[PDB]
RNA sequence: AGGGGAUCGAAGAUGAUCAGAUACCGUCGUAGUCUUAACCAUAAACUAUGCCGACUAGGGAUCGGGUGGUGUUUUUUUAAUGACCCACUCGGCACCUUACGAGAAAUCAAAGUCUUUGGGUUCUGGGGGGAGUAUGGUCGCAAGGCUGAAACUUAAAGGAAUUG
RNA sequence: GCGGUAAUUCCAGCUCCAAUAGCGUAUAUUAAAGUUGUUGCAGUUAAAAAGCUCGUAGUUGAACUUUGGGCCCGGUUGGCCGGUCGGAUUUCCAACGGGGCCUUUCCUUCUGGCUAACCUUGAGUCCUUGUGGCUCUUGGCGAACCAGGACUUUUACUUUGAAAAAAUUAGAGUGUUCAAAGCAGGCGUAUUGCUCGAAUAUAUUAGCAUGGAAUAAUAGAAUAGGACG
RNA sequence: GGAUAGUGGCCUACCAUGGUUUCAACGGGUAACGGGGAAUAAGGGUUCGAUUCCGGAGAGGGAGCCUGAGAAACGGCUACCA
C-alpha cells in the first residue's frame, strides 16, 4: 500500500452496485457524449471532465449512461493527447521540481523527491511502452521534458 | 539476408547442374530448382519466386532437414544469412524440488526466402554441419513482426 | 472406535461442548455442565429431569459462556427473545 | 515466510545460498580448502614416521602438576618438526635420539590432548616394534 | 500485496475454528477457493457456505461446525508424481485412516483418495483434517 | 460474538460502518436538484462538488467546495434524488 | 580553501589534590564550535526487532480528516461563522487490561495464527578466541570506509531468570 | 576429571564386565545434526536485519471467460443368493471408476476411399401374456483411420507407454549339509530318458509416443491493416 | 578453392563485423578420468567411485611417420629432450 512512502491510506470511491440506471436520470448517451466532447475540446482532461460532469450535470459514472470510458470516447472522436494524462502530470511535476532544484542547489529534500517522481515516471513509461500506447524506446529525458509538457 | 545484386561475388553464383541452354529461347532467363523439405513445412513462395542463390537453403539448396526440429526465439540478426536464437527452459533441481530458468543460444542458417527480425519465434530443423557452429536451418517463421505498424504516429 | 470385527474398543467417548462441539477432556477442570429443570403445569419444577448443556473451559475463559448459553437454551424454548442472531 | 524464497522457480537462489553458507562449516571448509594436505604435519594421512631429535620434558597444564615425557620428531617425508608424547610409565626409556618412530594422532581432530600443551601426536612404534609390546615385554628393541 | 487468495481463505477458516466461532467472512473468493471449500464440505469439515456478490471478486460466508483441526495451504503448488502422493499424505496428515491431501489435477480439483481412485495426479493445493 | 449472522447485518450497525467495510460496498454521497427562485429551472448538484457549480444561465454560484460535502449557497433549497 | 571566530572549548600551560595524579576539580586557552565551496560515509545511525499482504481481543485518552445533532457557548434580531460537547468512521504517535496464543525467560497485539511445521520477498548468523587482524582489490588529500582470510589456540564463552 | 600417605581412576595381585577368532588405537566419512534447515533452523536481549530511501537483474504477483441439467454404453471390486461337480455366471442390489451423446457447443479442413455403429426395416420370431434376443439385405451416422491437397498461437504440469546391458540393488523359485553364495535342479524303467527353470521390480533428468485440460503462463480485434462468403 | 574417407574456419584467399556473458561468460583451483555403481538405512539427504563391466586416454616426455582395412602404434621406426 502506497508505493513511494510509508502511507497506508485506504481511501477511494466506493462505486455503486447499480451498473445501469439512475432511473431519475433522463437525458441520453447522445447528450452526454456530446457533453464529453466539447469539454475535452476546451482542453479538459478526462478526469476533469468526469468531475465536471459529476457536479454540474447529473453524470454518476460516464461509463454507465454512455457505454464507454471517458478517455476512449475522446480517442474515438480524435481528441487523445500525445501521452496519457497521468504520465503527463508526472512529467509536468518533475519539470516544476527540477526547475526549483536548479534555483535551489542546496535543497536536498527536493533532490530526493525528484528521484522519486522520475522513478515513478520511468516505471510508468515502461508500462505504457509494453502495451504499445507509447512507441518502443520512448523515454523521458530531463533535458527534453520541459518541451514535452509545455 | 542476401538482398540485391545476387551476382555480387568473385565467383558466378548458380545452382549446380541446372543448365539453361542459350540456343533455346526461354521466357524466364534462369531455370530454377527447388524442393519440398518434408515434414509438412511449406516451401515458401519467396523461394520459388526467388532469384537468390544460397546453397544452404532448405528449399533451394543442397542441405536436408533431418533430426531435431526445435523452436526458439530470434535474438540476433547481425550475421549475413544466419541468426542466433535463445532457447529457454526450466531446469529441475531435485533436492529443492523446484526449477531455475536456463537458456542456450543456438546458431542457425537463414535462407533469404525468409525475413526474420529480432523477436520472432522461429522453427528450425537440424541439418548437416553448415559451418563451425551452425547445425540448424530456419524452416518456418511462427511469427511476423510482433505488431510493428501498430505503434505509428498520432491522430 | 470399532475394530476388526464390529467390537467396540477404546474405552470412554468424551462429552462435547454444546457450544463448539469440541471435546471436553479430563484435565479440562474449568468446563461446566448446566442442568436446567423441566417444569410442569403451574410452576413446579419436576425434580430429577433436566434440559442439559455442556460448555468447554475454553469458551467460559473467553467470556462467551453467557451469550452462548442464551442462544442454546432459547432455540430449545427456555428463552423467549433476549438473544439476537443478528448484529 | 521469514526469509528464504519459497517460489517454484527459486531453485538456483536456494542452491547458491546454501553453497555460500556451507563455508561456515568448519569441517566443510577444511575439506575444500585442502587444509589437511596443505598445513598439518602429516600429509592428511593417518600416521607418519619421523626421527627423534631430542627428548623433552613438557610441564603439564593446570590444575595438573607433572612432567609429561615427549619427543621432538622430524617427519621423514616432510622435514616438518613435531613434538609427540610417549604414552605409559617408562617408555621414554625405550626411545633414544636419532631413533625412528611412528607417530599417530591423538584422537581429537587435530587439537591437543589433555593437560599436555602443544602436543597433538603420540608415539606408536620405535625401530619397527611398538611401545606396547616393549612395555608389556613381549618383544625387544632391535640391535642397531 | 495479496499473493495467494486461497491462503487467506484457509487461514481465516482456521482462525475462526481456533477462536470457537461458527462462521467467517472471507474475501475475496475465487473459483479455486470455492472448489477447495467444496471438498472440505463434501467431507463434513464445514457446513454450508454462501457466495455474496459484491460486483467484484466475491465474498464468502462459511458456516463451520467444529470438526476441523486444520485446513492448510501448500505454498508453491509442487508437482506430485502420483507415486509421490504417499509421501505428501504421510508428511502432513495425522494418520493413515482419515484426513485428506487435496490437490489440482487435469481431472479437477480433488482430494488424493479420489485422485487415487481416478488414477490421476498433478500439483498440490493443500490439506484438511 | 461466537455465533452471529454475517449474512444479515442489522441496518444500523451497517449504517455506522465505513463505506468500503459494509457487506457489499456503495457510496454514501447523494445527488440533489437545486434551485434559486430568481430562475425557473433546477440544476442537479453532487453532494461533494469540488467544482463551484455555477447555475444554468445566471453566473450566481450554488455551492462552494469543502473537505467533503459541498456547502450550498446560503439562500436556496433542494431535494435528494 | 575562503570568511567568521561572542561562547564553550580535544591540544598545551598552569593552581591544587595524591604515595604518585600525565586525571577527576579550578585557571589561561590553540584547534574547533558558526558559514560558503568542496571532502569524508561513520554512531548503542536503537524499537539493539526488514518490507508488502491476510487473519486473531478488550478499554479509555490524543493528533489529522470527514459524517451525523429541534448538543453547549459566543448576541444582534435570530442566524452565518468560530471555539466547545456527544456518537460514529478512516488514517497517525502512543498508553492501559488481558491472553485464546508465543517464548529459555525477561516479556510480546506481535516476538501470535510453528513438529497440526509452506501468503510473497530481501538480508545476515552457524562455539569461543585468533580478529574485523593478515593479504589482494577498491574508494579517500588524509584520517580512514567497503570487501575480508588462515595457521594456531581453547571447554567453554554467552543469554534469561533464582536464591544468596 | 584422578594422583600432594587410609588413590572407587596410576603401578600390580585378586575378582568382576563387554565383544569374542577376534578385539584396541590413528585418520577419513556417514548416521546422531532440525549444528547447512527443500522437507526443516536461527537473527529484541544468546552469533545474526545493510543508517536510510530509490532501483536493474532475480524471485513473486487480485478476481472473472462451459458451468449446470438430461440420456445412453460397456467395464472391477463387493454383497446376498449358486446353477455346480475349491470356483462358475445371469438377474436383485448398492459403491467406485472409463467412454460416448443431447443440451446455442470444431471434431483442422475439404476431395474419396471403409464403413462399426441405428434414426433405420425387410421378413418375422427361439420363446416367460413382450422391445427380454441375434442372425438378417434395397431409401437413411462419420470421423475409427487410411492418403492426396490446403493450414495450423506458443509453453509448463500430469498420465500411460515405447526405447532401453549385464553385474550390483529389491525380489520369486531351488534344502549349496547350514549359510555368504551359485543358477541350478527335479523325477524315472537309475540298461540306452523324462522334465520345471534360468522370473519380476526399480531404472526419474533430458529426448520420443499417448491420454488429461484443473492450476500457471503465452498469443488474439481498438488509427480496425479484424472476422467469416 | 584447397585439403579430407567425408561435413565443417579444418586450412587459404577475398569480404564483412561478428560470437559468449549476473540464467555467471572468461579466468583460476581440483590431493578430477566419466559412467554402471559404493557407504550411511524414517523420509529428504550427505559422502565416495584409482579399482572385476561399458566408454575415454596413455605407454619416460614431446613431435613426426612407415606398413596396413584399421595405428598418428611405442613388447614399430625417425628426431629432439631427459
Ligand atoms: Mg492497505
Ligand atoms: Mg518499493
Ligand atoms: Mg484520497
Ligand atoms: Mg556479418
Ligand atoms: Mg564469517
Ligand atoms: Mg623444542
Ligand atoms: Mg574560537
Ligand atoms: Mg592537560
Ligand atoms: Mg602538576
Ligand atoms: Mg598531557
Ligand atoms: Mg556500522
Ligand atoms: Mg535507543
Ligand atoms: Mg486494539
Ligand atoms: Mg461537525
Ligand atoms: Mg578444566
Ligand atoms: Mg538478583
Ligand atoms: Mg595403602
Ligand atoms: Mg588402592
Ligand atoms: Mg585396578
Ligand atoms: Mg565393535
Ligand atoms: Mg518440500
Ligand atoms: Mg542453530
Ligand atoms: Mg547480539
Ligand atoms: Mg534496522
Ligand atoms: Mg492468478
Ligand atoms: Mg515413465
Ligand atoms: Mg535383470
Ligand atoms: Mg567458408
Ligand atoms: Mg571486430
Ligand atoms: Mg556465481
Ligand atoms: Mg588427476
Ligand atoms: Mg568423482
Ligand atoms: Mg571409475
Ligand atoms: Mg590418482
Ligand atoms: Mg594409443
Ligand atoms: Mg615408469
Ligand atoms: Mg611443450
Ligand atoms: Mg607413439
Ligand atoms: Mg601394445
Ligand atoms: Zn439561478
Amino acid at each position: 500500500g502506497r508505493m513511494h512512502s510509508a502511507g497506508k491510506g485506504i481511501s477511494s470511491s466506493a462505486i455503486p452496485y447499480s451498473r445501469n440506471a439512475p432511473a431519475w436520470f433522463k437525458l441520453s448517451s447522445e447528450s452526454v457524449i456530446e457533453q464529453i466532447v466539447k469539454y475535452a475540446r476546451k482542453g479538459l482532461t478526462p478526469s476533469q471532465i468526469g468531475v465536471l460532469l459529476r457536479d454540474a450535470h447529473g453524470v454518476t459514472q460516464a461509463r454507465v449512461i454512455t457505454g464507454n470510458k471517458i478517455m476512449r470516447i475522446l480517442k474515438s472522436n480524435g481528441l487523445a493527447p500525445e501521452i496519457p494524462e497521468d504520465l503527463y502530470y508526472l512529467i509536468k511535476k518533475a519539470v516544476s521540481v527540477r526547475k526549483h532544484l536548479e534555483r535551489n542547489r542546496k535543497d536536498k529534500d527536493a533532490k530526493f523527491r525528484l528521484i522519486l517522481i522520475e522513478s515513478r515516471i520511468h516505471r510508468l513509461a515502461r508500462y505504457y511502452r509494453t502495451v504499445a500506447v507509447l512507441p518502443p524506446n520512448w523515454k523521458y529525458e530531463s533535458a527534453t521534458a520541459s518541451a514535452l509538457v509545455n | 539476408s542476401t538482398e540485391l545484386t545476387v551476382q555480387s561475388e568473385r565467383a558466378f553464383q548458380k545452382q549446380p547442374h541446372i543448365f539453361n541452354n542459350p540456343k533455346v529461347k526461354t521466357s524466364k532467363r534462369t531455370k530454377r530448382w527447388y524442393k519440398n523439405a518434408g515434414l509438412g513445412f511449406k516451401t515458401p513462395k519467396t523461394a520459388i519466386e526467388g532469384s537468390y542463390i544460397d546453397k544452404k537453403c532448405p528449399f533451394t539448396g543442397l542441405v536436408s532437414i533431418r533430426g531435431k526440429i526445435l523452436t526458439g526465439t530470434v535474438v540476433s540478426t547481425k550475421m549475413h544469412r544466419t541468426i542466433v536464437i535463445r532457447r529457454a527452459y526450466l531446469h529441475y533441481i531435485p533436492k529443492y524440488n523446484r526449477y531455475e530458468k536456463r537458456h542456450k543460444n543456438v546458431p542457425v542458417h537463414v535462407s533469404p526466402a525468409f525475413r526474420v527480425q529480432v523477436g520472432d519465434i522461429v522453427t528450425v530443423g537440424q541439418c548437416r554441419p553448415i559451418s563451425k557452429t551452425v547445425r540448424f536451418n530456419v524452416v518456418k517463421v511462427s511469427a511476423a513482426a510482433a505488431k510493428a505498424n501498430k505503434q505509428f504516429a498520432k491522430f | 472406535m470399532e475394530n476388526d470385527k464390529g467390537q467396540l474398543v477404546e474405552l470412554y467417548v468424551p462429552r462435547k461442548c454444546s457450544a463448539t462441539n469440541r471435546i471436553i477432556k479430563a484435565d479440562d477442570h474449568a468446563s461446566v455442565q448446566i442442568n436446567v429443570a423441566k417444569v410442569d403445569e403451574e410452576g413446579r419444577a419436576i425434580p430429577g429431569e433436566y434440559v442439559t448443556y455442556a460448555l468447554s473451559g475454553y469458551v467460559r475463559s473467553r467470556g462467551e459462556s453467557d451469550d452462548s448459553l442464551n442462544r442454546l437454551a432459547q432455540n430449545d424454548g427456555l428463552l423467549k427473545n433476549v438473544w439476537s442472531y443478528s448484529r | 515466510g521469514k526469509g528464504k524464497p519459497r517460489g517454484l522457480n527459486s531453485a538456483r537462489k536456494l542452491r547458491v545460498h546454501r553453497r555460500n553458507n556451507r563455508w561456515a562449516e568448519n569441517n566443510y571448509k577444511k575439506r575444500l580448502l585442502g587444509t589437511a594436505f596443505k598445513s598439518s604435519p602429516f600429509g592428511g594421512s593417518s600416521h607418519a614416521k619421523g626421527i627423534v631429535l631430542e627428548k623433552l620434558g613438557i610441564e603439564s597444564k593446570q590444575p595438573n602438576s607433572a612432567i609429561r615425557k615427549c619427543v621432538r620428531v622430524q617427519l621423514i617425508k616432510n622435514g616438518k618438526k613435531v613434538t609427540a608424547f610417549v604414552p605409559n610409565d617408562g617408555c621414554l626409556n625405550f626411545v633414544d635420539e636419532n631413533d625412528e618412530v611412528l607417530l599417530a594422532g591423538f584422537g581429537r581432530k587435530g587439537k591437543a590432548k589433555g593437560d599436555i600443551p602443544g602436543v597433538r601426536f603420540k608415539v606408536v612404534k620405535v625401530s619397527g616394534v611398538s611401545l606396547l609390546a616393549l612395555w608389556k615385554e613381549k618383544k625387544e628393541k632391535p640391535r642397531s | 500485496t495479496r499473493s495467494s487468495v486461497l491462503a487467506d481463505a484457509l487461514n481465516a477458516i482456521n482462525n475462526a475454528e481456533k477462536t470457537g466461532k461458527r462462521q467467517v467472512l472471507i474475501r475475496p473468493s475465487s473459483k479455486v477457493i470455492i472448489k477447495f471449500l467444496q471438498v472440505m464440505q463434501k467431507h463434513g469439515y464445514i457446513g454450508e457456505f454462501e457466495y455474496i456478490d459484491d460486483h467484484r471478486s466475491g465474498k464468502i460466508v462459511v458456516q463451520l461446525n467444529g470438526r476441523l483441526n486444520k485446513c492448510g495451504v501448500i505454498s508453491p503448488r509442487f508437482n506430485v508424481k502420483i507415486g509421490d502422493i504417499e509421501k505428501w499424505t504421510a508428511n502432513l496428515l495425522p494418520a493413515r485412516q482419515f484426513g485428506y491431501v487435496i490437490l489440482t489435477t487435469s481431472a479437477g480439483i480433488m482430494d488424493h483418495e479420489e485422485a487415487r481412485r481416478k488414477h490421476v495426479s498433478g500439483k498440490i493445493l493443500g490439506f484438511v483434517y | 460474538v461466537l455465533v452471529q449472522d454475517l449474512l444479515h447485518p442489522t441496518a444500523a450497525s451497517e449504517a455506522r460502518k465505513h463505506k468500503l467495510k459494509t457487506l457489499v460496498q456503495g457510496p454514501r454521497s447523494y445527488f440533489l436538484d437545486v434551485k434559486c427562485p430568481g430562475c425557473l429551472n433546477i440544476t442537479t448538484v453532487f453532494s461533494h462538488a469540488q467544482t463551484a457549480v455555477t447555475c444554468e444561465s445566471c453566473s450566481t454560484i450554488l455551492c462552494t467546495p469543502t473537505g467533503g460535502k459541498a456547502k450550498l449557497s446560503e439562500g436556496t433549497s433542494f431535494r435528494r434524488k
